[PDB]
RNA sequence: AACCUGGUUGAUCUUGCCAGUAGUCAUAUGCUUGUCUCAAAGAUUAAGCCAUGCAAGUGAAAGUAUAUAUAUAUAUAUGUAGAAACUGCGAACGGCUCAUUAAAACAGUUAUAGUCUACUUGACAUUUAUAAGGAUAACUACGGAAAAGCUGUAGCUAAUACUUGCAUUAUCCUUUUGGAUAAGUAUUUGUUAGAAGGAAUUAUAACAAAGAAGUAACACGUAAAGUGUGUAUCAAUCGAGUUUCUGACCUAUCAGCUUUUGAUGUUAGGGUAUUGGCCUAACAUGGCUAUGACGGGUAACGGGGAAUUAGAGUUCGAUUCCGGAGAGGGAGCCUGA
RNA sequence: UUCAAAGAAUCAUUCUUUUUAAAAUCCGAUUUUGUUACUUUGAGUAAAUUAGAGUGUUCAAAGCAAACAGUUAAAGCAUUGUGUUUGAAUACUAUAGCAUGGAAUAACAAAAUUGAACAAGCU
RNA sequence: AAAAACCGUAAAUCCUAUCUUUUAAAGGAAGGAGAAGUCGUAACAAGGUUUCCGUAGGUGAACCUGCGGAAGGAUCAU
RNA sequence: AAUAGAUCCGUAACUUCGGGAAAAGGAUUGGCUCUGAGGACAUUAAUGUUAACUCAGAACUGAAACGGACAAGGGGA
């Protein structure tokens, strides 16, 4: 259940013979899962369970894919100021992000992930927090100002 | 030995400056096998030691039930949850699994307790099978590329479960 | 190799130094030590710029060999030596005293002081540390560690430092009533009574001032140093009083003479 | 200074370019040249090749002197110095160049709660002693080689070189005072309690195991006790390595790239100073792309900046400063913070 | 999808102040009420260069200096001598990032083949 | 201490392949420039068959012919 | 005479787009000791009984040899 590959986290503080699950706070302003909280489920890399401390900036993104193990693609849409010709134009770039079991994402759901020391080649931000948003067409195709 | 030469994110190929950084380094591995202590010096940067050990057969083990640790021998590699090669070469590694000596916990259960702080855990079945077998298993805990000596603890509950169920629906 | 870098050219040295450009083409690097070389001068610009007493730097090594100058009360012979953001010198050959402080263009400048005066150091905290056995040291800007400081020192507060013991004497709060210092911004150098400390989460916490004339301005609470209470500063300031005039009306008061 | 003029016709009005015009910290060159100040200068092509010579050494109280020289009251004591050599530190800075390099480097903006950090500064330490051991340089004698910043053998000798190694404190209580109790700095493992930060598996504390390295067998002398050298840990400082977000020229007659050969991620480990496919094993099929991926070109190091600017712009930046990279081309490695 | 009226002040107008729904704090009166873009102020911005304040390098390019009485001393201040008065400012440092006032203009969110809030009883 | 082996870091050389840049070449076939070549007369006038487009065939050359278009036509029109 | 089986890789001009093609051209192959993957059958999410040779990977080993004999394309313009 908690474990089934060749896979189980020492969930380290966890402690289990004398004591008096674990589970930290990530402060900033973000509330711990109640998932994560009361949940079985190990994640060394998880915000709220794991050694993974939230430091460095805050973003948010639309989910663009979860077809990974416990990452997601995050991209983050902005607009790009031209001097010469006074006006914008729509740029995007897609960042890579943990996410825990104790979230629950699909494509177009609007999550807001913070900075982490890297944990992989390519992802450094761990999502704190998702929001539920219905996408009609490809999530790529979507544009959020955010 | 480290940071470039691999793909960038979206695969493509990265030309090359910047010529190998000794900060980098990237030393070769210690396969720490099971035999008599012998440990050798690396001078790492800062000139602080490491310690990488070449053979260990005793350690440092802990009963985690009770808090303790005493100073036990290694008798064998049984498992580890990487590549099967390195218990077939009996390889000490920070998660490798061995069977370990009990009698020095034994002795010291009939020592303190009688008979065979916050004391009375009531110990398990599964365990004590093992003690009177004489050889216990344990997980190491320790990095003996790193530290120079093999640390670990006894597994008991669930986690005992799993592994035995591992080695051991099976053959 | 690429160790660390031993040379300071001239028109990299801090501007508040006042090197000018066509005199050399380097700097002293001032020698690691107390205070950062950002916010503090080398001996050798302390004794050949400001108080024009070496004309070179084999004068300032002169005056360094005969141990009569001293910072903080005890003898410092190294010519690139960080005098700091606050602290007494003492030259004893000719009995005088002075305290680093900022004028209000953020320029480092050798108050005049007393020898009664110069017996008091205002060192800001910067951290508190319990280590083994709960005993609680503070590090100071000065650099400084003292150890079994009062429970009640906070991270930002000040303590007032006996030169010849190291020991605190009395600690200042950072009430919106205490007087502070800026030390490294736009407004380096003012004086003021604290408007109020808005703090934020995750991010530089900032501290409105007040002027003496109700002239408010803002700046990040690690650019801050409570010089005093609401009564008065603990210490002499210099001539300027830590006021900063408007750059139109300071012409007024330069043409009037 | 927000500017235009000659040229298509038999003549006209247009479009439209050619030419004229001025500047260039923009180079070359022609002619000419009386003063003074001021000052760029082998970048362009050949990061092509180099004779010669110099460019990193260092002893004024403070490691080691019977090479040796000298001086004071009487074979003595103080000395003054000191060739050489051992030891220590530095030579990783500086100076030069721009070949490489196109999300790379660089810039602004973060993080290091993922690390290392010599000199310097502040704190400050723990499991024969009227002072311990061999062995070496310099030096002496005998040599080898055409030659080299080559060195063999034998004999001596020191050192802050190399190596051994000599108390004490804290807590409980009748309660100034008496008895009783206890003794490892970092670092690693297991079980726990828990001033600050934004958030701790933090500081710290307890129990159980290991355990480095050290806490001076060292040198010179200031007030009418000092300094030097060396040392465990913490902190500061001088820095570094990684790291977040955003920002680049031309090209689609480059449209699909990456993925056995790590590509994207999970788990475990190894490695590192630390995080990380950085590497290994298993596993899943991911990752980027017309908002231009992957390619190609650049006579492309990036920026601060330069020229020209009414305003917009366009063009340049090898070159004072910062960051990067390199030492004919690659690769590897010792010492060392 | 929340619009005006009343007063003090230049010259004949302009300019500044207050309220007038509702829900939680204060016993007739005390006070918060989407997100962003955008805009305003800040913070933090190396110098050199640039703009620019001061300064007769004989002028100027410059530089960051300098100025003041003294055919031979008064003064200031020191309780007998100690020179004194100064400057080396400000601005800029992207478009991105931090904080911040915000009424307009723009988006997004929430909004019914239904979804709320209050009172009472029950858990 | 020589020396050896094994993983690794890996220069360098060789073979093969691909790409990029430069370049030789019998012959072929364009374009441009020549002060004054030969042949015709295609276009500009209804240019002496109105011109032109697309397409197809043919001819020494300009060009000619078929089909369908345009007026930029020689018709703004019983 | 030259290889020639099988596995993995790589494969041009040209083209009627089907081919060319086993293009060209590289690598590996024994023995031994192991590791992993691929099914069927019964009990009150859980534990036993039992079968094929087929693939993949690793250590070791040898006079560097392994389609060991047999069998078995020379390719290209």
């Amino acid at each position: 259940d908690v474990q089934h590959e060749r896979a189980y986290q020492k969930q380290e503080g966890a402690s289990f013979f004398n004591s008096k699950r674990y589970w930290k706070k990530v402060g900033l302003g973000f509330a711990t899962p109640k998932e994560a909280k009361e949940g079985v489920y190990v994640d060394k890399k998880c915000p709220f369970t794991g050694n993974v401390s939230i430091r460095g900036r805050i973003l948010k993104g639309m989910v663009i894919s979860n077809k990974m193990k416990r990452t997601i693609i995050i991209r983050r849409n902005y607009l790009h100021y031209v001097k010469k010709y006074n006006r914008f134009e729509k740029r995007h770039k897609n960042i890579p992000c943990h996410c825990s079991p104790c979230f629950d994402v699909k494509e177009g759901d609007i999550v807001t992930v913070g900075q982490c020391r890297p944990l992989s080649k390519t992802v450094r931000f761990n999502v704190l927090h998702v929001e539920k948003h219905q996408i009609f067409g490809s999530a790529r195709k979507q544009f959020v100002l955010f | 030995r480290d940071g470039r030469h691999k793909l960038r994110l979206t695969g493509g190929k990265k030309k090359i400056h910047k010529k190998k950084r000794k900060y980098e380094l990237g030393r070769p591995p210690s396969n720490t096998k099971l035999g008599s202590r012998q440990v050798h010096v690396v001078r790492g940067r800062g000139r602080n030691y490491k310690y990488r050990a070449i053979k260990l057969d005793s350690g440092s083990f802990s009963w985690p039930t009770f808090g303790i640790s005493k100073n036990t021998r290694i008798i064998d590699v049984v498992y580890n949850a990487s590549n099967n090669e390195l218990v077939r070469t009996k390889t000490l590694v920070k998660n490798c699994i061995v069977v370990i000596d009990s009698h020095p916990f034994t002795t010291w259960y009939e020592n303190t307790f009688g008979t065979t702080i916050g004391k009375s855990k009531n110990i398990d079945p599964l365990l004590l099978e093992q003690f009177k077998q004489g050889r216990v298993l344990a997980c190491i805990s320790s990095r003996p590329g790193q530290c120079g000596k093999a640390d670990g603890y006894i597994i008991e509950g669930d986690e005992l479960l799993f592994y035995k169920r591992k080695m051991d629906k099976r053959n | 190799g690429k160790g660390i870098k031993k040379h300071l050219k001239r028109v990299n040295a801090p501007s508040h130094w006042m090197l000018n450009k066509m005199g050399g083409q380097y700097a002293p690097k001032t020698s690691s030590g107390p205070h950062k070389l950002l916010e503090s001068i080398p001996l050798v610009i302390l004794l050949r710029n400001r108080l024009k007493y070496a004309l070179t730097f084999d004068e300032v090594k002169m005056i360094l060999i005969q141990k009569i100058v001293k910072v903080d009360n005890k003898v410092r012979t190294d010519c690139t030596f960080p005098v700091g953001l606050m602290d007494v010198i003492h030259i004893t050959k000719s009995n005088e005293y002075f305290r680093l402080l900022y004028d209000i263009k953020g320029r480092f400048v050798p108050h005049r002081i007393t020898n009664e005066e110069s017996k008091y150091k205002l060192c800001k905290v910067k951290k508190i540390l319990l280590r083994k056995g709960r005993l609680s040291i503070a590090v100071t800007h000065d650099g400084r560690s003292i150890p079994y400081i009062h429970p009640d020192v906070k991270v930002n507060d000040t303590v007032r430092l006996d030169l010849e013991t190291g020991k605190v004497l009395e600690h200042l709060k950072f009430q919106v009533g205490s007087l502070v210092m800026v030390t490294a911004g736009h407004s380096v150098g003012r004086v003021g009574v604290i408007s109020s400390i808005d703090k934020n989460m995750g991010t530089y916490d900032i501290i409105h001032v007040k002027d003496s004339r109700n002239k408010v301005f803002a700046t990040r609470l690690s650019n801050v140093f409570v010089i005093g209470d609401n009564t008065k500063p603990y210490i002499s300031l210099p001539r300027e009083k830590g006021i900063k005039l408007d750059i139109i009306e300071e012409r007024r008061n330069r043409l009037k003479a």
